[PDB]
């Protein structure tokens, strides 16, 4: 259960400033090791974050067309693996593409979504020689990915909390007729919350409730009585502040631009070549 | 970690004694990944703890607390008698481990006397989580060693619950009272035949949905031996516990918390303290 | 020396979840998929699914990192 999971303990952070500190630590550590190995080729941490967001979108696209059908749990686990890996590691040491493919591989294995290696690499849109090469790289980096996660592989997603909240709303909140209306739009909000850093800052239940309440507010419906009655004034204020931080995080998010990402891609390839 | 002794070789890995026990294309073995992912999210005195994990290339090594022995060595041993207090103590440690495991929605699915490891201080931990799986989402029936497999599993159950563990617990309980395997079948059909020839052939009242299991076939009726005839020296509370654990209906079968709330554990004598449990 | 049952004490940092035996009479099972008789043969009930969903919804809702 989440309330005693490793995700709550080691992978939930107090502020995004600490996250930026970890990313800058990784970037400067790679820079120091590289200059020790014997410059305008290096990337700044904000550029690394841009590339990481672009490759998180790439991982989403890879998982969306995967055959056999991949459950939402596997996709969420893979994306959380990507975020956790690139918290403490640089894109200029380990290429993000091989890392996201390894994230999908490890997520499929850990989630008990039994798929063999040949059909997994058959999902890649490459030649059989390229598919064999990609499989070899994935097998090389699987152990490194597991080590960088500190062997914490169980990821608690907000999907089951979302389902439980909908069940509870159907049962105990007769003011809101047809809670299933909230299923679609809140789902959208969840997607957006996935693109931000909130998965490392908050809990899955808070993310699900924030999505539900945002969907209700967008629909023109208030559910403050749900929190006060059905669900402590200090605790309510804490929850409202968490929800406000969630909405601010989703609002301030900016997608990576095509030209910037292309420049960063050629720069990163120069770093790797 | 400095190696001290060779401890054993398994189908999936090999265990050495370093004091810890270290256990060492598709890629990383899925049983090892399952043990890693499940033993990291758990912390109970009666569940084996994963201390640290590390590996090389496609191989990994897992670090565990060193375990002196298991329940099978105790059962098969002939120079130690098993008092009711010792049986109650083993049963209690097993059931608290299983209660904590079930609360977190995990089925062990490989409960047998060898998988119940024992500390040097007489502490029992459930181990071998290579077949463990989380339950509670709307599986393979070929789980659990056949001598401890439940009739629902032998009848081809796809979705099940804590009952598949509890039956094994009951089997283990029987193996503690007779010192021999309770229902030692050779095949699925033979195992079902021995179940029905010892405990009777359940009707539709004992199991409302028997005929709904895909591997269900009709057996001839049997006059099941009364439990007080099978377990002669047991008591009334112990017989009630056995009957609850060996109920044919998996929904009606007692859970770990319900078993812990039975009068058998509360009644005199109390469980033997862990430091006084027998040592092979 | 007598054993005495004490329930597990685990902090969930969230709202209380109604127990398994009370879900049906509180109206929760009316909003979950009903288990087929094949599921019931193996010991599967919709109560377990509803319980797990509610426990996930309420786990750590009032917790701050
Ligand atoms: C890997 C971990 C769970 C562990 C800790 N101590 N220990 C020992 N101790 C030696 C021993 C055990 C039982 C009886 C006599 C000696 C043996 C051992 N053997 C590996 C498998 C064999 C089958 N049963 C489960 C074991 O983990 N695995 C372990």
């Amino acid at each position: 259960m989440y309330h005693n999971s490793s995700q709550k303990r080691h992978w939930t952070f107090s502020s995004e400033e600490q996250l930026a500190r970890l990313r800058a630590d990784a970037n400067r550590k790679f820079r120091c090791k590289a200059v020790a190995n014997g410059d305008p080729v290096f990337l700044e941490p904000h550029e690394e974050m841009t590339l990481c967001k672009y490759y998180e979108k790439r991982l989403l696209e890879f998982c969306s067309v995967f055959k056999p059908a991949m459950p939402r749990s596997v996709v969420g686990t893979a994306c959380m693996y990507f975020k956790r890996f690139y918290l403490n590691n640089s894109v200029m040491e380990y290429h993000p593409r091989i890392i996201m493919l390894t994230c999908a591989f490890l997520a499929c294995k850990v989630d008990e979504f039994n798929v063999s290696s040949p059909q997994f690499v058959g999902n890649l849109r490459e030649s059989p020689l390229g598919q064999e090469k990609a499989l070899e790289q994935i097998l090389e980096y699987e152990l490194l990915l597991i080590q960088q996660l500190n062997f914490h592989l169980i990821v608690h997603n907000p999907y089951r909390p979302f389902e439980g909240f909908l069940i509870d709303l159907k049962t105990r909140y007769p003011i809101l007729e047809n809670p299933e209306i909230l299923r679609k739009t809140a789902d959208d909000f969840l997607n957006r919350i996935a693109l931000t850093d909130a998965y490392l800052l908050y809990t899955p239940s808070q993310i699900a409730l924030t999505a539900i309440l945002s969907s209700a507010s967008r629909a023109g419906i208030t559910m403050e009585s749900y929190l006060s009655e059905s669900l402590n004034r200090t605790c309510l204020s804490q929850l409202l502040d968490i929800m406000k931080s969630m909405r601010n995080l989703v609002k301030k998010y900016e997608p990576p631009r095509s030209e910037e990402v292309a420049v960063l891609k050629q720069k990163l390839e120069r770093c790797h070549s | 970690y400095e190696k001290l002794d060779f401890l054993g070789e398994g189908q999936f890995a090999t265990v050495y004694k370093a004091i810890v026990a270290i256990k060492k294309k598709d890629g990383i073995n899925r049983t090892a990944l399952r043990e890693i992912k499940l033993l990291q999210e758990l912390s109970h005195p009666n569940i084996i703890g994963l201390l640290d994990a590390f590996g090389h290339k496609s191989n990994i090594s897992l670090v565990f607390d060193f375990m002196e022995t298991n329940l099978e060595v105790i059962i098969k041993d002939n120079s130690l008698v098993l008092t009711p207090s010792h049986i109650k103590a083993y049963m209690l440690m097993t059931l608290q481990g299983l209660e904590y495991l079930h609360q977190h929605w995990i089925l062990h699915r490989d409960l047998k006397p060898n998988n119940l490891l024992l500390d040097e201080n007489g502490v029992l931990k459930l181990a071998d989580f290579g077949l463990a799986k989380s339950f509670g989402s709307p599986y393979t029936h070929q789980v659990v060693t056949r001598w401890y497999r439940a009739p629902e599993l032998l009848f081809g159950a796809r979705m099940y619950g804590v009952g598949v563990d509890m039956w094994a617990v009951g089997c283990i309980l029987a193996e503690l009272l007779l010192r021999v395997p309770f229902l030692p079948g050779d095949s699925d059909l033979d195992q079902l035949t021995r179940i029905f020839e010892t405990l009777g052939t359940p009707t539709e009242e004992q199991w409302p949905d028997m005929c709904s299991l895909p591997d269900y076939v009709t057996f001839k009726s049997f006059p099941g031996i009364p439990l007080h005839h099978i377990f002669s020296a047991a008591g009334d509370d112990l017989l009630d516990l056995i009957q609850g654990l060996f109920l044919f209906n998996p929904c009606a079968r007692i859970t770990a918390t319900q078993a812990l709330k039975m009068k058998y554990f509360s009644n005199r004598p109390g469980p033997t303290p862990g430091c006084q449990l027998p040592r092979p | 020396a007598l054993y005495e049952y004490q329930p597990l004490q685990i902090e969930t940092y969230g709202p209380h979840v109604p127990e398994l035996e009370m879900l049906g009479r509180l109206g929760y099972l009316n909003h979950v998929r009903a288990a087929s008789p094949q599921d019931l043969a193996g010991g599967y009930t919709s109560s377990l699914a509803c319980h797990r969903a509610l426990q996930d919804a309420f786990s750590g809702l009032f917790w701050q990192p």
